[PDB]
């Protein structure tokens, strides 16, 4: 595990700003974290577009099970880890690679899940706003411990750690250790 | 000296050309590299493949040959610059040396780091120009930017297509794709950057430059982009109907077979020569050979690519000149009067039937495009008809989708700057009446006025064109430093140090009014453009 | 004094009010002369017939009683002044002895030649108003004219008609011709001109005017109209439909035989009250009872009847204001901003029912208008929506119809002057961001401004208000003179010194811009009005 | 009886110019005239419209048949004296009233003729702007004499020979006395 921010008791959520200058587009998108929880149902890592684009991407735990949503404009696709049961309180790692609509998830070294979209599918994440980490404003607050978050080539944790000028975390998220 | 830098196939030669000018510095000039296989037999009709290594050192002294064209033909008259029609002989000078092998680019390196690169994308049309005419060393030696013009396979060899898996086509974008490449693997060596490259180009060339970005092929080749005087949303930027054409110059040429792999063959069988001078006539207002929508380069019509965000936020510096149809009124460009109405209405009706031809309805829509471009204060003046007519023609082709096109990268959070031109250089054969036409802008970038009057371009130019053209590629290589003009250099010799460029924001379409009398102003036509946006779609 | 004149039917005894101001000489008044024999029993619905000579002297200082009419009713809201609808309740004052006979007329006469005339026809709408309201005498004293006013039939009984000979209609235009032959064959004694009356209105009252130009009945009676904010082309100046609305109206009132004999027979043995109060409502736009095409006093249609030259010859002096639909927008009057987008193409859509309502098509009419009447650079700002929404109706309305009447009118070689009104008085509950309205001339044509504020006008009049009241006043009086509105008599107590009215010619309809800073312009509006008058009927 | 105007040899013309602020409309017209001649085909009076308006009168002899057209806006309405022969050199005095459409045409004591055209007609003659007499722009000379040309209240020949400043004289056009 890598720079380990915990969630406590009452939630809270850990915000990645861009600067209004230099917000990034990808066709392809790239993620990775290694949680630790409990929760039946939770929102772990959401990337939201800016005002007025409806493009967003969600790492959400339903009914135990971890599944990634991303709606790049044109209707929702979401994959899960449907037959495995993850929040056993041990750290479980998650990758997700996206291309275009396709979308392949892998944990630890279980099989990997992927998904082929059929008929048109957009393929452009259009200027990424926000990377949110804790979920609590949608409706489902995240409470665990988070590690190495990768996202096309950005480490949140690791800057976040660093003191970076446009990171915010509101709410008891400590760092562990 | 002969500067000789090494790059990644071999090791090249240059020159240090020294400008007549006295405040310009010196300017190493590598023009002949290749960055491409010639395709010569079996890979004609192919993408191209990266270039063969060399041993030794290869001279790039001369300029490089130019590719296979037919000046003295049947060309598209309506969409070239108007320097280009005017000087047709001291144009095919330069296009002497025609040859199927020309994948060649010369680059012109300056003597707050690594200098920025800017690629010119030429091409009037898709059937014509070539890279030489355009001496980007003034342009380098101001602004200390690496100014790289290439040559691209042109008309038949570049853009012949099926439609089918046979010939895909757009092989023209696949070699700027390619030597995009070549720069950002290889402008390390020669002291540019490779994360700061611009592409910008006029008439249908800046065409390309818009169906460059709706590609997943340029990823991250290029970061910015300035197209003037050129969308990929008009008439005449991209062709719908490939095998139409490709089928009559097939049979026109000798061999019409039913099978698209053998007519492909059959054709790769001719001469380089023999089908370039071949005539096909298109449609008016439209083009015979150019970009195909098929899938791969340009996966759809480039006007629902870019309406549904498929694009990767690229800085955007787009512009129009004021009046850019002047070739659409020249059959009545040289009478003591105007366009009579008699003539004014036929010319109205002609452009409907060829531009929208709808069978739903064109009574109505011939009627209000009729009512619209006439003033009624003074709707007997007969001369002051071809201004409406020049208006009519500049609004529909450039304005309008200049104007779409900027408001759909705006919608998108990217960065877009817009600019109209009004000053215009002072020739011999230009009516007095006429104002900046298309690709009058071309000179004042690349520094015509600050080296002289050339073959291409026989105006006087004075003083006041001097500081136009200053100011002109002060703010586009501001814009290749950075992406915002007014930051890197402040403007210096003025109406111009006081006028501060603004972004194009959808609801506030703030524009800069560079001429003799800058201002930044505030919509642009908006009564046209929201005409031809917003009412004839519900005609 | 008390003077007394002998007419032709008898003697009548006059008054001699003088003026409060100290620049305006005395006027003598006589208020209430006959004109007309009193249509109460089977005169009801026929035409009118010259009085009957008195013995002795008959006494003309009180002011005439009124037509019947239901103020307090359905009156059409669109059509009548502003000042009326505003001060309805101060209006009711001088209509309160309503009587079946009501047709009297008042002179004004003043104390180079003789005196010229000048009637005025009354009438917002067809069914209110009365002559009383407008004390013509400080305009007599002021240019040495003789201001007539008068009573005539008004609604249901003046007006009502069914096509057929049992009731042709239009009893109130025979009305006011027959003051018009009264004023011509008894106007010698007073000391009148009886070969210079001009006849002029507001209003529907000017309708009528433009309805005694096209029709055989007024041959010699008048030489020059005024017609200021009226015609007779546009959708509320006659009733194509009477059949429908008589019936309907008679079987409201008691009785609607199948025969048309039958009905009007029983309804001229009813009550003036009875008949008068009912409440017919007309389609919007349009008016239920008023002049109707039948043949004898209004040939045919008259948009068909002028464009063939059906008038002989009269000087005209039409004029608009700069916003007079005020009471278009009249729900959305009390609100911070102007109105909602969604706001604003519903009355564009119902205006659009309302008027065109075409089957064939409706949907290209209500888009192109629509895109038509707003503002491109404002395209968000609500408020200049409300300002297009009114200049929608005061084009549409008023200023279309006036420009074709007077290109029509002047096509035939009669002298035409065009006028447009822009200053007005700061009243009490008009809107700050409203203009002149319809009626808002009144006030300083008739002098108002000179002798302070009234019961109907009680508005605050400036320096301004009266310098332009004069300017108005001397501009009428010189076109009654002469027919030329500058001729007889200069500028006097500014800018108006070295303006020259000029004509309206239908190739440079020059025209003036009344108001605080008047100059001769070129065009009123062209594109508006060529819109109206020349694309719309395409579509 | 009045003034005479002779023609002579050649041909002459007499023009009354109305003046541009007082050209007259009028819904009935009245033209009497007394003549002399014993040309078979010729053109007495002829009265236009000011300039682009078709409206005219004329006052022709024509196969030593008098008769008038008029354009009133509709169609040339020609009321022609076919049962006489009227230039057998005697005096004759021709009188012609105009009401609309219809018309009548009386010479000397013969019984008049009266056109009544049928179907919806124009009546204004709309800006009457010269009076031809002669007819020797026409195409027409004529030669003979003419007296008391009276028109609408007004007299052309009487004043003529009072040297109105309206009248112009061309050609042969001679006075008795
Ligand atoms: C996504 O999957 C489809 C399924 O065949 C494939 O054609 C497409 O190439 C894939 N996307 C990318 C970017 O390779
Ligand atoms: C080009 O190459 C030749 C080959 O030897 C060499 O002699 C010459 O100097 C080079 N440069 C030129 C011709 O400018
Ligand atoms: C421009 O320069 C040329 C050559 O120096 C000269 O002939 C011409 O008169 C000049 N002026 C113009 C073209 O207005
Ligand atoms: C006429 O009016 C005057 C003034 O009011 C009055 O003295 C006189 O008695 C009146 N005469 C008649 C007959 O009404
Ligand atoms: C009119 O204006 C004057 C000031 O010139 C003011 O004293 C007076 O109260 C005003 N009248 C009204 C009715 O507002
Ligand atoms: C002409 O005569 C007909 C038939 O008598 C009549 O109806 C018509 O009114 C007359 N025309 C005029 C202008 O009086
Ligand atoms: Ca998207
Ligand atoms: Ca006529």
């Amino acid at each position: 595990a890598g720079t380990t921010y915990i969630f406590s008791k009452g939630g809270g959520q850990i915000t990645y700003k861009w600067p209004p200058n230099d917000r990034p587009s990808t066709r392809a998108d790239r993620l990775a974290i290694g949680f630790s929880t409990v929760q039946k149902e939770a929102v772990l890592v959401r990337v939201d577009s800016s005002s007025g684009l409806g493009d967003y991407l969600e790492l959400h735990i339903h009914q135990g099970k971890i599944g990634v949503k991303f709606n790049v404009g044109t209707d929702d696709i979401a994959i899960e880890e449907s037959n495995a049961i993850i929040n056993d309180g041990k750290y479980h790692v998650v990758r997700f690679t996206r291309s275009g609509g396709n979308a392949t998830l892998q944990v630890d070294s279980w099989p990997v899940i992927e998904r082929y979209p059929a008929g048109r599918q957009l393929t452009i994440f259009n200027s990424q706003a926000t990377i949110i980490i804790g979920g609590k404003e949608q409706g489902q607050p995240f409470q665990g411990q988070l590690s190495g978050l990768y996202y096309n080539g950005l480490k949140v944790l690791n800057m976040a750690a660093e003191n970076d000028a446009n990171i915010a975390i509101v709410g008891n998220v400590r760092l562990v250790g | 000296r002969f500067p000789v830098v090494n790059t990644a196939y071999g090791r090249v030669r240059g020159v240090r050309r020294e400008l007549n000018n006295e405040i310009l510095g010196p300017v190493v000039q590598f023009l002949g590299v290749p960055y491409a296989t010639p395709p010569l037999g079996a890979r004609r009709f192919q993408p191209p493949e990266a270039p063969a290594s060399w041993p030794g050192v290869r001279n790039a002294t001369t300029l490089p040959p130019a590719c296979p064209q037919n000046l003295h033909g049947a060309l598209p008259a309506i969409m070239l610059p108007v320097w280009f029609t005017d000087n047709l002989e001291a144009a095919a000078t330069y296009v002497q040396n025609q040859s199927e092998d020309c994948l060649y680019l010369n680059l012109y390196v300056p003597t707050s780091g690594k200098k920025p690169v800017m690629l010119f994308l030429h091409g009037g049309s898709y059937m014509e120009g070539t890279g030489n005419m355009f001496d980007g060393s003034v342009l380098a030696a101001y602004g200390n930017v690496i100014v790289v013009t290439l040559n691209y396979r042109l008309g038949v060899l570049g853009f012949l297509s099926t439609g089918d898996q046979a010939a895909k086509g757009n092989y023209g974008l696949l070699d700027q794709i390619q030597a995009l490449r070549w720069l950002s693997e290889n402008i390390a060596h020669f002291g540019g950057d490779p994360e700061r490259i611009t592409i910008f180009g006029s008439g249908a060339g800046a065409s390309c430059v818009n169906l460059l970005i709706l590609s997943h092929h340029s990823e991250g080749l290029f970061q910015k982009a300035i197209a003037q005087s050129g969308t990929a949303i008009s008439s005449w930027s991209v062709n719908y109907q490939p095998l139409k054409y490709t089928r009559l110059l097939a049979a026109k040429v000798g061999c019409d077979r039913e099978d698209s792999t053998e007519a492909v063959e059959c054709l790769r069988r001719k001469s380089s020569r023999e089908l370039v001078d071949q005539d096909v006539q298109p449609a008016r207002y439209h083009i015979a050979f150019g970009p195909v929508v098929d899938g791969d380069v340009v996966p759809d019509d480039p006007e629902i690519l870019m309406q549904q965000g498929e694009f990767l936020n690229y800085d955007m510096l787009i512009g129009v000149n004021q009046g850019e149809g002047l070739k659409f009124v020249e059959d009545s460009a040289e009478s003591e009067d105007g366009v009579s109405a008699s003539a004014f209405d036929f010319t109205v009706s002609n452009f409907v039937d060829n531009l929208y031809g709808y069978p739903e309805g064109k009574d109505v829509l011939r009627e209000t495009i009729k009512f619209m471009y006439t003033d009624w204060a003074d709707r007997d003046n007969g001369e002051m008809r071809r201004k409406t007519l020049l208006a009519l023609f500049t609004d529909h082709q450039w304005v309008a989708p200049a104007v779409a096109t900027a408001k759909l990268h705006a919608d998108y959070q990217s960065p877009v700057y817009f600019y109209t031109f009004y000053h215009h250089c002072q020739a011999e054969g230009r009516p007095e009446w006429a104002d900046a036409a298309h690709g009058d802008e071309l000179p004042y970038v690349f520094g015509v006025p600050m080296v002289g009057a050339t073959d291409l371009f026989p105006c006087n130019f004075s003083k006041n064109d001097v500081m136009l053209s200053a100011v002109v590629m002060t703010y586009w290589t501001n814009f290749a430093k950075t992406g915002d003009p007014n930051q890197p250099v402040p403007q210096d010799t003025n109406r111009f140090e006081e006028v501060v460029w603004s972004k194009f924001n959808s609801k506030e379409k703030q524009y800069l009014h560079i001429g003799l009398k800058p201002r930044v102003r505030d919509n642009y036509r908006a009564n046209k453009v929201a005409f031809w946006l917003e009412l004839v779609p519900h005609l």
